[PDB]
RNA sequence: GGAGACGACGGCGGGGGCCCCGGGCAGAGUUCUCUUUUCUUCUUAACGGUCUAUCACCCUGGAAACAGUUUGUCUGGAGAUA
């Protein structure tokens, strides 16, 4: 598991042909959203502490790769 | 604050001065490398000091390496930062501009 | 009704002791007709099966140690006072061997003694 | 050889060798407020 | 007498050496057992009744 | 210069009229304690009633919550209804007095 | 050529776990009287990134009015203190 800090990197790990999963993670207590990627050999998340990038960050993301909330109390 | 870089000072190559307490202080013991240059970024309190082969950024809020930007140059030259803060050039003396 | 495996399954499942986990002798039946940990679990929730609290707990020097940590305190006094000038490096010596020796007991003695030496 | 972004004053800082020059270069935009302005800032943190 | 009832009573239920006991929120109780209690107290008992 | 609000909450069990808000405010008016004694209510620990049945306390030094549900335990068995009434906080700092759950016969 | 590849004991120091003490939240227990009360939860793996060091080694320089230094010992022109 790798951390990222740049947008535009989470873009072409999105963009790359292998990635496979995605998920946001909102974390009201610390106010802190997570941009979660798998992208089969690592998992990678990004960390964008402000609401409205995380916003302009899910528009932006490609349409194929189907980005969804994890909701609370995991199955 | 100004910032200087003497190539040859070792744990002792870069200086943050403070003017208004005339106060010279070196926060970044280690640098990995022969420090060249240094600059402040325009906008966000970050510190980018240029070795003979890395860029490294340090938040200054924390003294934290916050990044570290790596040239394919063998000994870096010059660099600048965008007025916006997202982009650098980079010149090295393997004749080659690396725009980051 | 045999209650043994029952009685496993939820301590198990309860992760607690077999002296721990409690049966509703009103349910026996109901216990009895449960043979799965998913059934069990169902009691559990239900409350017929239940974990007891744990049981109540209320609860309402060598000389070598002393000889070495006089040592320290005193070995930093003279680097302090070396670093700081008061005294100088054949004094110091002269401090470190005498203090080595059980001459002095105390900070404030090596302190006096230091006053004595420098007037 | 930089010169001081603060338009506020005329304030260069040389190094040459081992050695930094915070100065005040004798230029027509000058004025005696602007001189003294720029002398305090050096000066301000003797305290 | 009711101090001597009631110390009774706490030494029936206190046992001799730390028995780990069922918590009250866990066990259930009758609505006889509380009806009596409270009028025993003096507890108008139209205010429950439909209860559980 | 921090102030702290406590709500006791015993409005099902004043309408039922099993415990009374007069007598608890008055037993936690003796048994409340400041400086480890009994009767010290300075304007350090203030403490009042509501018309539609909740004791507010308005505390300044550390009262802390555990003592207030200490106190009214005290009282609740006191007046004997311990074994039918708990305290559970629904809120930050509201305790409120409720029943245990009761089967039917 | 290295690693694999290595004895026993002693005290000393660093670090991580356990034990202990306090505050806070939630719950449970005693309570004729007393007890701002007693007990329980308060946890964070592999792996990856980054920062962190005793020994050791290097440069300047040259020490007895000998110095450095450990609980102890000792080290130093075969280069100490700094």
């Amino acid at each position: 598991p790798q951390e990222v800090s740049d947008i535009k990197k989470f873009i072409e790990i999105c963009r790359r042909k292998d990635a496979s999963a995605a998920r946001i993670k909102k974390n009201p207590k610390t106010q802190q959203i997570k941009f979660k990627v798998r992208c089969q050999r690592f998992l990678y998340t990004l960390v964008l502490k402000d609401s409205d990038k995380a916003e302009k960050l899910k528009q932006s993301l490609p349409p194929n790769l189907q980005i969804k909330d994890v909701p609370k109390r995991n199955k | 604050h100004f910032a200087t870089v003497s190539p040859s000072g070792q744990r002792s190559s870069v200086a943050i001065h403070t003017l208004s307490k005339h106060l010279t202080q070196i926060p970044f013991r280690k640098l990995n490398g022969l420090a060249q240059t240094a600059s402040f970024h325009p906008l966000r309190p970050l510190f980018f000091v240029a070795t003979q082969r890395s860029i490294r950024c340090y938040d200054l809020q924390k003294l934290e390496l916050v990044k570290i930007v790596q040239p394919g140059a063998k000994w870096i030259s010059s660099f600048d930062v965008h007025p916006g803060g997202d982009n650098l050039v980079v010149g090295s003396y393997d004749k080659r501009l690396l725009w980051h | 009704v045999n209650l043994r495996t029952q009685k496993r399954l939820a301590a198990s499942v309860l992760g607690c002791g077999e002296g721990k986990v409690w049966l509703d002798p009103n349910e026996v039946s109901e216990i009895s007709n449960a043979n799965s940990r998913q059934s069990i679990r169902k009691l559990v929730a239900d409350g017929l099966i239940i974990k007891k609290p744990v049981t109540m707990h209320s609860r309402s020097m060598p000389q070598q140690v002393l000889w070495m940590r006089r040592q320290r305190v005193l070995r930093r006094l003279l680097v302090k006072y070396r670093a700081s000038g008061k005294i100088d490096k054949h004094l110091y010596h002269e401090l470190y061997h005498l203090a080595k020796g059980n001459t002095f007991k105390h900070k404030r003695a090596l302190v006096e003694h230091i006053h004595r030496a420098k007037a | 050889v930089r010169w001081r972004p603060t338009k506020d004053t005329f304030i260069l800082a040389a190094a040459a060798g081992e050695d930094i020059f915070l100065m005040i270069p004798t230029h027509p935009s000058v004025t005696p407020a602007l001189d003294q302005a720029s002398r305090d800032i050096l000066n301000a943190g003797f305290g | 007498e009711q101090h001597a009832l009631i110390r009774n009573e706490a030494k029936m239920r206190k046992s001799l050496k730390n028995r780990a006991i069922i918590p009250r929120k866990a066990v259930k109780k009758p609505l006889s057992q509380l009806e009596d209690h409270l009028d025993q107290l003096g507890v108008d008992t139209e205010a429950i009744g439909l209860r559980a | 210069k921090v102030t702290k609000k406590f709500i006791i909450n015993a409005s099902q069990p004043a309408s039922d009229k099993i415990f009374d808000v007069s007598a608890f405010e008055k037993f936690l008016n003796e048994r409340i304690k400041v400086d480890g004694r009994v009767g010290n209510l300075g304007d350090v620990i203030k403490i009042s009633q509501i018309g539609d049945g909740k004791v507010e306390i308005i505390a300044h030094n550390d009262l802390s919550g555990r003592y207030l549900k200490y106190l009214t335990k005290k009282f609740l068995k006191k007046m004997q209804l311990r074994d039918w009434l708990r305290v559970v906080a629904t809120s930050k700092g509201v305790y409120e007095l409720k029943f245990y759950n009761i089967v039917n016969d």
